[PDB]
Protein backbone atom coordinates (compact mmCIF):
# COMPACT_ATOMS: atom_id res chain seq x y z
CA UNK A 1 0.00 0.00 0.00
CA UNK A 2 2.21 2.86 -1.42
CA UNK A 3 2.23 6.17 0.45
CA UNK A 4 1.59 8.31 -2.66
CA UNK A 5 -1.11 10.21 -0.80
CA UNK A 6 1.25 11.37 1.96
CA UNK A 7 3.69 12.86 -0.61
CA UNK A 8 0.95 15.27 -1.82
CA UNK A 9 -0.66 15.81 1.57
CA UNK A 10 2.58 16.42 3.55
CA UNK A 11 2.21 19.40 5.91
CA UNK A 12 5.80 20.51 5.32
CA UNK A 13 7.43 20.89 1.93
CA UNK A 14 11.13 21.27 1.25
CA UNK A 15 12.90 24.39 -0.10
CA UNK A 16 13.85 23.63 -3.73
CA UNK A 17 17.69 23.68 -3.16
CA UNK A 18 17.11 20.88 -0.51
CA UNK A 19 14.43 19.03 -2.53
CA UNK A 20 13.11 16.01 -0.69
CA UNK A 21 13.16 12.56 -2.35
CA UNK A 22 10.91 9.72 -1.24
CA UNK A 23 11.67 6.33 -2.69
CA UNK A 24 8.53 4.20 -3.22
CA UNK A 25 8.98 0.40 -3.52
CA UNK A 26 7.61 -3.05 -2.42
CA UNK A 27 4.00 -1.79 -2.26
CA UNK A 28 0.58 -1.69 -3.96
CA UNK A 29 0.21 1.54 -5.89
CA UNK A 30 -2.88 3.68 -5.36
CA UNK A 31 -2.81 6.09 -8.35
CA UNK A 32 -6.15 7.82 -7.52
CA UNK A 33 -4.68 11.33 -7.13
CA UNK A 34 -3.23 11.11 -10.65
CA UNK A 35 -6.79 10.58 -12.02
CA UNK A 36 -7.77 13.96 -10.44
CA UNK A 37 -5.30 15.82 -12.72
CA UNK A 38 -7.93 18.57 -13.32
CA UNK A 39 -7.42 19.74 -9.68
CA UNK A 40 -3.71 20.59 -10.25
CA UNK A 41 -2.49 23.76 -11.98
CA UNK A 42 0.30 21.71 -13.64
CA UNK A 43 0.10 18.06 -14.55
CA UNK A 44 2.48 16.94 -17.28
CA UNK A 45 3.33 13.31 -17.88
CA UNK A 46 6.29 12.24 -20.00
CA UNK A 47 6.11 8.63 -21.19
CA UNK A 48 3.36 7.76 -18.69
CA UNK A 49 -0.46 7.54 -18.62
CA UNK A 50 -2.16 7.58 -15.19
CA UNK A 51 -4.96 5.27 -16.43
CA UNK A 52 -2.31 2.69 -17.56
CA UNK A 53 -0.04 2.73 -14.41
CA UNK A 54 -2.23 -0.02 -12.82
CA UNK A 55 -1.24 -2.38 -15.71
CA UNK A 56 2.46 -1.41 -15.49
CA UNK A 57 4.98 -2.53 -12.84
CA UNK A 58 8.07 -0.64 -11.63
CA UNK A 59 11.20 -1.34 -9.55
CA UNK A 60 11.18 2.10 -7.90
CA UNK A 61 9.18 5.31 -7.96
CA UNK A 62 10.83 8.48 -6.62
CA UNK A 63 8.71 11.36 -5.42
CA UNK A 64 10.65 14.62 -5.32
CA UNK A 65 8.82 17.54 -3.70
CA UNK A 66 9.53 21.22 -3.12
CA UNK A 67 8.27 24.83 -3.31
CA UNK A 68 9.20 27.30 -6.12
CA UNK A 69 7.40 30.36 -7.70
CA UNK A 70 4.56 29.62 -10.19
CA UNK A 71 6.54 31.31 -12.99
CA UNK A 72 9.31 28.70 -12.28
CA UNK A 73 7.09 25.56 -12.72
CA UNK A 74 7.84 25.69 -16.47
CA UNK A 75 11.51 24.99 -15.58
CA UNK A 76 10.55 21.58 -14.05
CA UNK A 77 10.54 19.96 -17.48
CA UNK A 78 13.06 18.30 -19.89
CA UNK A 79 15.36 20.71 -21.75
CA UNK A 80 14.72 23.79 -19.59
CA UNK A 81 17.13 26.49 -18.39
CA UNK A 82 16.81 29.17 -15.68
CA UNK A 83 17.73 29.63 -12.02
CA UNK A 84 15.77 26.52 -10.91
CA UNK A 85 16.75 24.09 -13.64
CA UNK A 86 20.35 25.27 -13.51
CA UNK A 87 21.14 25.57 -9.83
CA UNK A 88 18.30 23.83 -7.88
CA UNK A 89 16.44 20.99 -9.54
CA UNK A 90 17.29 19.50 -12.95
CA UNK A 91 15.17 17.06 -14.93
CA UNK A 92 16.89 15.04 -17.69
CA UNK A 93 16.04 15.20 -21.41
CA UNK A 94 14.97 11.51 -21.35
CA UNK A 95 12.69 12.03 -18.28
CA UNK A 96 9.89 9.49 -17.69
CA UNK A 97 7.25 10.37 -15.13
CA UNK A 98 5.01 13.27 -14.13
CA UNK A 99 5.36 16.84 -12.96
CA UNK A 100 2.48 17.95 -10.72
CA UNK A 101 2.07 21.40 -9.21
CA UNK A 102 -0.58 23.37 -7.36
CA UNK A 103 -0.82 26.85 -5.89
CA UNK A 104 -0.02 26.92 -2.19
CA UNK A 105 -0.27 30.68 -1.53
CA UNK A 106 -2.78 30.05 1.34
CA UNK A 107 -0.21 27.86 3.19
CA UNK A 108 3.25 29.04 2.14
CA UNK A 109 2.85 32.85 1.83
CA UNK A 110 3.01 35.14 4.84
CA UNK A 111 2.22 38.91 5.25
CA UNK A 112 5.63 40.62 5.20
CA UNK A 113 7.06 37.52 3.44
CA UNK A 114 7.85 33.89 4.20
CA UNK A 115 11.67 33.91 4.06
CA UNK A 116 11.77 30.20 5.10
CA UNK A 117 11.69 28.88 1.52
CA UNK A 118 15.02 29.23 -0.28
CA UNK A 119 16.57 28.59 -3.62
CA UNK A 120 20.31 28.55 -4.58
CA UNK A 121 21.12 31.93 -6.14
CA UNK A 122 24.83 31.21 -6.87
CA UNK A 123 26.73 28.16 -8.13
CA UNK A 124 30.00 27.60 -10.09
CA UNK A 125 28.20 25.42 -12.69
CA UNK A 126 24.80 23.90 -13.62
CA UNK A 127 23.53 20.72 -11.94
CA UNK A 128 23.52 17.43 -13.73
CA UNK A 129 20.02 15.85 -13.97
CA UNK A 130 18.78 14.84 -10.47
CA UNK A 131 21.85 16.34 -8.73
CA UNK A 132 21.10 17.79 -5.25
CA UNK A 133 23.24 20.52 -3.65
CA UNK A 134 22.63 21.58 -0.05
CA UNK A 135 26.07 23.05 0.68
CA UNK A 136 26.22 26.52 2.15
CA UNK A 137 29.79 27.26 0.91
CA UNK A 138 30.44 31.05 0.52
CA UNK A 139 30.38 31.98 -3.18
CA UNK A 140 33.36 33.67 -4.77
CA UNK A 141 31.85 36.43 -6.92
CA UNK A 142 35.06 38.33 -7.63
CA UNK A 143 38.42 37.12 -8.86
CA UNK A 144 39.82 37.01 -5.29
CA UNK A 145 39.33 33.79 -3.31
CA UNK A 146 37.01 34.06 -0.34
CA UNK A 147 38.62 31.37 1.89
CA UNK A 148 35.04 30.69 3.07
CA UNK A 149 34.67 34.13 4.67
CA UNK A 150 31.37 35.85 4.00
CA UNK A 151 31.66 39.52 3.05
CA UNK A 152 32.94 41.77 0.22
CA UNK A 153 32.30 39.81 -3.03
CA UNK A 154 31.87 36.57 -1.01
CA UNK A 155 28.26 35.73 -0.83
CA UNK A 156 25.97 33.31 1.06
CA UNK A 157 24.91 30.96 -1.77
CA UNK A 158 21.20 30.70 -0.97
CA UNK A 159 18.38 33.21 -1.24
CA UNK A 160 14.98 33.56 0.57
CA UNK A 161 11.81 33.68 -1.53
CA UNK A 162 9.94 35.99 0.91
CA UNK A 163 6.56 34.83 -0.39
CA UNK A 164 3.74 37.38 0.17
CA UNK A 165 0.02 36.55 -0.41
CA UNK A 166 -0.62 39.76 -2.34
CA UNK A 167 2.13 39.04 -4.90
CA UNK A 168 0.92 38.18 -8.40
CA UNK A 169 0.14 34.54 -9.16
CA UNK A 170 3.47 33.99 -10.97
CA UNK A 171 5.37 35.03 -7.84
CA UNK A 172 3.26 32.93 -5.49
CA UNK A 173 4.47 29.67 -3.96
CA UNK A 174 3.54 26.44 -5.70
CA UNK A 175 4.09 22.96 -4.20
CA UNK A 176 5.58 20.60 -6.79
CA UNK A 177 5.68 16.81 -6.82
CA UNK A 178 7.89 15.10 -9.47
CA UNK A 179 7.29 11.34 -9.87
CA UNK A 180 10.02 9.33 -11.59
CA UNK A 181 8.90 5.85 -12.62
CA UNK A 182 11.98 3.64 -12.70
CA UNK A 183 12.01 0.22 -14.33
CA UNK A 184 15.60 -0.97 -13.91
CA UNK A 185 16.93 -4.56 -14.45
CA UNK A 186 15.53 -5.93 -11.14
CA UNK A 187 12.17 -7.42 -9.95
CA UNK A 188 9.25 -4.94 -10.07
CA UNK A 189 8.06 -4.10 -6.53
CA UNK A 190 5.60 -1.25 -7.31
CA UNK A 191 2.56 -2.78 -8.97
CA UNK A 192 -1.13 -1.89 -9.33
CA UNK A 193 -3.95 -3.40 -7.27
CA UNK B 1 21.98 42.39 8.87
CA UNK B 2 22.52 39.31 6.65
CA UNK B 3 22.32 39.37 2.91
CA UNK B 4 20.38 36.75 0.86
CA UNK B 5 18.97 34.86 3.88
CA UNK B 6 18.42 36.67 7.16
CA UNK B 7 20.44 35.40 10.14
CA UNK B 8 17.45 34.20 12.17
CA UNK B 9 16.17 32.27 9.15
CA UNK B 10 19.64 30.72 8.61
CA UNK B 11 19.43 29.46 12.26
CA UNK B 12 15.85 28.21 11.82
CA UNK B 13 16.80 26.19 8.74
CA UNK B 14 19.96 24.74 10.30
CA UNK B 15 22.37 26.68 8.10
CA UNK B 16 24.78 28.05 10.72
CA UNK B 17 26.84 24.93 11.64
C1 LIG C 1 25.25 37.71 7.97
C2 LIG C 1 26.30 36.89 8.71
C3 LIG C 1 26.26 37.10 10.22
O1 LIG C 1 25.78 38.08 10.69
N1 LIG C 1 26.81 36.11 11.11
C4 LIG C 1 27.38 34.85 10.67
N2 LIG C 1 26.62 33.77 11.26
C5 LIG C 1 25.73 32.93 10.51
O2 LIG C 1 25.70 33.09 9.34
C6 LIG C 1 24.90 31.82 11.16
C7 LIG C 1 24.27 30.96 10.08
C8 LIG C 1 26.74 33.80 12.71
N3 LIG C 1 26.07 35.03 13.10
C9 LIG C 1 24.82 35.00 13.80
O3 LIG C 1 24.40 33.94 14.10
C10 LIG C 1 24.06 36.28 14.13
C11 LIG C 1 23.05 36.68 13.05
C12 LIG C 1 26.76 36.22 12.57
Amino acid sequence: LCPFGEVFNATRFASVYAWNRKRISNCVADYSVLYNSASFSTFKCYGVSPTKLNDLCFTNVYADSFVIRGDEVRQIAPGQTGKIADYNYKLPDDFTGCVIAWNSNNLDSKVGGNYNYLYRLFRKSNLKPFERDISTEIYQAGSTPCNGVEGFNCYFPLQSYGFQPTNGVGYQPYRVVVLSFELLHAPATVCGP
Amino acid sequence: ACMFVPCAVRHALGLCA
